[PDB]
């Protein structure tokens, strides 16, 4: 009510379907852990 | 006959409390304490155990809610069919030191600082 | 299930999870990288073929 501005505003209109009811969903973890090893960072402490 | 066969293998498999009981064992033994020390990639230390048996989630969050006395939790118990390796290896590979068989039911926890 | 497709195939979906820690044998393998390019490609093959 106080300042005007010239608003552009972009409105997304679209859908994503899907088509295929077939997935196979795999959950992939520990890579971190197999392609690389941790450096003696002096000892272990709980900070 | 069938029954009797699958009640072996289920009889052979010890229950939660048993499970609970062999994991703070393992935990009180130093040495064992000291092969499944493992080193995260922040620098941190979590602790990987090998127990023979499978613990329900209801246990599971007792043993949690017991361990938190200690600044630990259990932050993931996988119950694998197979041989059991040594706590000092990471993997689930058969080796000459694997012990159990091939339908073996045993978890592996990891215990991390809470 | 939503999908024009589900009218002329049989609906599957499967849920794997692959723990490459448990897997992998990082002290004595000379190469890793291969080892986890094959226990990944192991797990899709054995599951998406049937």
């Amino acid at each position: 009510g106080h300042q005007v501005t010239r608003e552009i505003a972009a409105i997304p209109f679209n859908l994503h379907v899907n088509n295929i009811p077939f997935a196979l969903e795999f959950k992939i973890t520990g890579f971190q852990k197999v392609m690389g090893e941790t450096q003696f960072n002096g000892k272990l402490a709980d900070l | 006959t069938y029954i009797e066969l699958i009640n072996i293998v289920n009889d052979d498999t010890p229950e939660d409390d048993a499970v609970i009981s062999d994991l703070m064992s393992q935990m009180n033994d130093k040495q064992t304490v000291l092969d499944s020390c493992r080193i995260n990639h922040k620098g941190n230390a979590y602790f990987k155990f090998h127990v023979k048996g499978s613990i329900s989630k209801d246990k599971l969050k007792a043993l949690n809610e017991t361990l938190k006395d200690s600044n630990l939790v259990v932050t993931d118990a996988s119950t694998q069919r197979g041989f059991m390796p040594p706590n000092k290896f990471d993997d689930i590979t058969y080796t000459e030191e694997s012990v159990g068989y091939r339908a073996m039911v045993w978890t592996s926890f990891t215990i991390e600082k809470l | 299930i939503e999908g024009a497709l589900s009218a002329v195939m049989r609906p599957t979906y499967r849920y794997k999870e692959l723990d490459l820690e448990k897997v992998i044998d990082t002290i004595k393998s000379k190469d890793r990288w291969d080892d986890v390019c094959a226990a990944i490609l192991n797990c899709v093959k054995a599951e998406l073929f049937p």
